[PDB]
């Protein structure tokens, strides 16, 4: 992907993460926890399916036969018939291949750019009560229970709070 | 102490292509181009007519394969392998273009010409056209010498479309086997069979010689055919080997024309047709017949193409 | 004590599709797929020909309607629907494949071919083509035999292009109404007219008999044509039923046809023409005619097809 | 779009920027002004003229009549044409609806990506003075006149003069 | 004290195209549209032959151009300009169908159809047709009346194909000079060529009449050809101008057939041909010629479209 | 490109980078060096050598004649054929056209992310010992010998052995 989150700082992804696409894991006092963002799965999981409504196409242009498979027509006329047919099926063959290598690279790259996005709002909370780990998590130089973590999850999250405090574990 | 950020992952996801790699690992993929069959015509919410025995032509000349269908009505119209425009051997001059013509014509409604001949034999027949013995095409008649060798008396007939829609006619000239049989049923001398109206201008002769012997027989009938305008006026000029018509043939409505070899069914609907069944799907793209009818995805050469529904897939 | 990073939005925003989304409004929109019109047809630059009366074909046969344009010169050819190239009732075999050829010709230059009759009359005429009084076409000459029934002497005639490009040349085949007018004209016997070159070979026998009254007549005039390559000549050999041409002709450079049912207009400049007039766009995509002629956009089925000029617009 | 500015963090657009595409709003002692960025707004315009300029595209490429309107040609190789001519208009009809959608999908998030672009330039200037708030703002840990603002807006913004007062603040 | 990120650049990138902007430099770039030529055919892995003087169609009847090639064997067939598939003047009804067909072919194999002929003359030979002073094709046999303007006798012949694919069967019709030479050679009064079969059923009449001089000769000869299926049995009866054949030909395997102006090369590998020589490449587009054969790069009108293969180039 | 790396905050490319696409340049005591990032370059290339692999290819659909270059066929069938062509000829010079303009646009944006996403990663190894000097460079508030640069540049360089230090060059 072009965003560097899946397969890049993120050194992998979660079998654990069942309940949806994107998640938190926090670990503090009480333990360890990990809950699925229902926001950005949302997110990702409407544009996919976007792709499929739009793809998912049916023509209202009928076509009929030219050809006849009982009693073989005219030979020049099958011959340009059968040149025009196999012309255009190659346009259709290349137009496929093309929009699905299109439309996977789109995806894969769209759902890096969700991953990042959430990051950086999480980032944009703590402001400087945390710092970068370097794979995907931030140290919170306070102590998080785990209604401080839900408040971080939910993002009602507030950094004043603990800002004092924070700063001071410099 | 610490919070972080990530993303689901399989053990198993599946393989799908991109711009710029082959194969890269994705949660969840679709597929994209489709495969599956429907073994059956589903023809539910249309009308359709199975002409078995009966060959398309054979409807406008009426062949006892075909008395079945001299005045069908569909929505779709089903040709089969087994079905033949003839009893008694000959072609259709223009077979492909007057086909593709009745596809689609929703049926046909037949008006009788109404001609009358008088001093001629009316009533030829063949073995080949069997009904009760020997008979003939149920909309043409086969104008013969009132006895052998007798004078063909030089004719002429007419016949005004006076409907909203334009009249297909069709008649025939009859080939003998040879130059023996062809005075015997039309008188000696040369043999003339014209035709015209506003559209049309043309003429036919007859050509007797020896053939294969298809359904029994020497000779051949050639028919051919003609768009007959509002008001216009066919002419038939002749003096034997003409296999003149009874009545014209009018388009009802509309219809589409395939080519199968799979049971009809009444239960499924379907709108993509073609010789091995019927195909529905939702999928832009199939692979299973590039002649197609009808509302069809897109024929594409490649057997699966998988669009990617889920995000890279880095595994634990 | 803060400074902020934004950007513009409107109200009433735009809605265009994405690859992701249906109907996201965006700031500024611009169409991509034309529909305008214009009525007439853009002929300035170009020098125009309307046939109107005069049928494409007549150019070349020179019935009176297209005395007018018996050695045109265009840029562009016009065909109206009120168009004939008949005035004799008859078709041309090869019709369109004609009428392909001279849309492009850019006008026809005619030469005389030096036929010279001995024996016979020339100066046929007929009701049909009306200049003052009977007449017939301007460039083919009627044979008949110099008086009624009066036998047509075994003929043969002979013309060799000599210029630097190929030499279109028609001839016709007169089909009477009756074997009465047929011998009436040409004598008794049968008639043939078999035409010889390089490329060209083949063969041709009236067939006399009763048609509608096109036209006030019942005989038709079957037209043909070939193309005589430089330094080959052609060969008329005939005994009746032979309508001769005096004139061959010869395509001056190049055009473009089209047909269509506006006027003309020498002061709009065009290059997409169809039957409604011109279609003058910058856009890519047109939802006009499928049939569209000249320089155009690419035919689309949709009506509208929006690009997005501006962001993604998030309202306050 | 893919940058999670527009529609994002900045959570929604200035109605009131009439200057430009992009632009900064300050709020400090002498009061709040808004003013457009001319670069930014001149680089997006620039690459929708030129999405404009090539597909606003003239085919020297003519073609002529093979039907007719006025005396239908034979039967046959008239279905033929018109199979042709369906199968091509069903062509250009998919390439013109992908082309447009790939096209503005590309143009939105272009915009968004631009955006994003000069909130990272204005933060690259601030260094140690501000901090994020979130919404696409930062929060000067100084005083900022108008000048200031302007000094940040016009690129010449130096941030040694400011640092250790905005530090001090912490 | 600092440590910087960087990308490499250089002082001449090179120009590509983007959605967004026209000539926007990039490192390096690379040619997507083949202009490259090979002068020759590369036939390296195929057998091949140069049919040379001799026309495609030739190869079937045998004039002296293509005694070389009566039963040939080829992958790949190609064509020359100065081919010809006829000594004595005449074309082929229908030619370039079955050009088509024997492009493909991978050869013909023939088989005689044993006629033998009766009270009648059978070594007919022209001055055109030159191994020894004057011959004829070496596949047909000239059928002449016994003496000058004896009577021809109305002869019927029979063939019956019993192999398992079907039988490309191939016969003349002679138009003689004048009606003078026409009786000299088979005798007075009218004369018909009938052919008939299962799917085959048409006739023929000769067309004598003067024409130009052609390789020496006035008259000319009409081939035809039809496709005799398994167990099916054509049926020629005639009696004058008449070029009754001596072999059926039958159809190898597979070809396919090209048309060029440059030599054979069985050292270099190839797949993609034109009229002036071979298009090796692995490009996906070529400019050279819109009418290529074989496995070829999509034809495009662009003379160059580069694809970037390097970052954007900012200088120093 | 879309992600203001390339023609962004560094304000040009290096020359003298011959080593590979990406790299270091570090000014210490010892003097100044510049050493390319084999990954990254490595990233890259596969990349468009996968643009390479897919656009290079073959069609195992074979064509043959239908029209005839010594003995022109029928003048209708021949101008059916003719525009059947030109109107294909017109698809695939499209599709051209479009394939290498959108491959292009792919190809900058896509070298122009994996530069940025370097530059991101260095600044998480660093985490609070340096700070941004806006033109893609940081600014190391301790000292940093070749050995220390070196182990910036593969990877290993631990920030708790400086932080302190560099905290406090405040
Ligand atoms: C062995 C051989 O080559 N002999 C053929 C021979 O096949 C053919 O004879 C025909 O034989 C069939 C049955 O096999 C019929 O008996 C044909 O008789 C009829 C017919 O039914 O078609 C009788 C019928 O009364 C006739 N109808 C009229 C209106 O005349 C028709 C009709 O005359 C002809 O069929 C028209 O061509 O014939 C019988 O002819 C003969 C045919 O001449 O040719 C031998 O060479
Ligand atoms: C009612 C009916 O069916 N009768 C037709 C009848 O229409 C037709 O007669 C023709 O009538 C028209 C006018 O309606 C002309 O008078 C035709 O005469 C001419 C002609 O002008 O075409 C006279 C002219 O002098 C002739 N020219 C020459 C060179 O001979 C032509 C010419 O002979 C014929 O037109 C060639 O076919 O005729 C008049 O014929 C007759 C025609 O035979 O047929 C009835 O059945
Ligand atoms: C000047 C002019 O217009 N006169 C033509 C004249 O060209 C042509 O005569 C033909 O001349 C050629 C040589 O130039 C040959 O001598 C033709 O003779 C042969 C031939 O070789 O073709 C002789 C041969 O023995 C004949 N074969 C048979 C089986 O009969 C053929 C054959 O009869 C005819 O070629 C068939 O059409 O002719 C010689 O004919 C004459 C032809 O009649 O026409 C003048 O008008
Ligand atoms: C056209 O193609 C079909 C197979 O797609 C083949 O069966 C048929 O014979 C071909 N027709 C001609 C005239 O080559
Ligand atoms: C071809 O299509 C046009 C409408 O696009 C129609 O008017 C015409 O009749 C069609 N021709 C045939 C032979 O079906
Ligand atoms: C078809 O096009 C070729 C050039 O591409 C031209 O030489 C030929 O004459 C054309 N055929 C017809 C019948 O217009």
């Amino acid at each position: 992907g072009l965003f560097g989150a899946i397969a890049g700082f993120i050194e992998n992804g979660w079998e654990g993460l069942i309940d949806g696409w994107y998640g938190f894991r926090h670990q503090n006092a009480q333990g360890e926890g990990t809950a699925a963002d229902y926001k950005s799965t949302q997110s990702a999981i409407d544009q996919i399916t976007g792709k499929l409504n739009r793809l998912i196409e049916k023509t209202n242009q009928q076509f009929e036969l030219i050809d006849n498979e009982f009693t073989e027509v005219e030979k020049q006329i099958g011959n340009v018939i059968n040149w025009t047919r196999d012309s255009i099926t190659e346009v259709w063959s290349y137009n496929a291949e093309l929009l699905v290598a299109m439309e996977n690279q789109h995806t894969i790259d769209l759902a890096d750019s969700e991953m990042d996005k959430l990051y950086e709002r999480v980032k944009r909370q703590l402001r400087e009560n945390a710092e970068e780990d370097g794979t995907g998590c931030f140290e919170i130089f306070h102590k998080c229970d785990d209604d401080c973590m839900a408040s971080i999850r939910n993002n009602t999250y507030d950094h004043s709070k603990y800002r004092e405090e924070a700063m001071q574990n410099r | 102490d610490k919070i972080c950020l990530g993303h689901h992952a399989v053990s198993n996801g599946t393989k799908v292509n991109t711009l710029t790699e082959r194969g890269v690992e994705v949660v969840n993929a679709t597929e994209t181009v489709e495969r599956t069959n429907i073994p059956r015509i589903c023809s539910k919410g249309k009308r359709t007519v199975d002409l078995g025995q009966c060959g398309l032509l054979g409807t406008i000349t009426g062949p006892p394969q075909c008395d079945q269908f001299l005045e069908f009505s569909a929505d779709l119209i089903i040709e089969r392998r087994e079905g033949s425009d003839v009893c008694y051997p000959g072609k259709f001059v223009n077979e492909e273009a007057l086909r593709q013509i009745l596809r689609e014509s929703g049926g046909i409604d037949k008006e009788a010409m109404g001609f009358t001949y008088s001093g001629i034999r009316t009533n030829g027949a063949t073995s080949s056209c069997r009904r009760s013995g020997s008979s003939f095409y149920a909309e043409m008649k086969w104008l013969l010498s009132n006895t052998d060798n007798a004078a063909f008396p030089q004719m002429t007939k007419s016949y005004k479309n006076t409907r909203k829609n334009p009249a297909l006619i069709v008649w025939g000239i009859h080939h003998s086997g040879s130059t023996a049989e062809q005075t015997k049923l039309y008188g000696s001398g040369n043999k003339l069979v014209t035709v015209g109206s506003s559209n049309y201008q043309q003429s036919f002769v007859p050509s007797p010689g020896a053939r294969t012997q298809v359904n029994g027989q020497s000779g051949r009938i050639d028919f051919h055919w003609l768009m007959l305008n509002p008001n216009d006026t066919v002419t038939f000029s002749f003096n034997g080997a003409f296999i003149a018509p009874d009545r014209a043939s009018f388009l009802r409505g509309k219809s589409m024309g395939i080519q199968s070899g799979v049971q009809v069914d009444a239960d499924c609907e379907g709108d993509c047709y073609y010789s091995g069944g019927t195909i529905i799907s939702n999928l832009p793209f199939q692979n299973i017949d590039s002649r197609a009818v009808g509302k069809c995805p897109r024929y594409v050469k490649q057997r699966s193409l998988l669009l990617a529904t889920g995000m890279k897939n880095v595994p634990e």
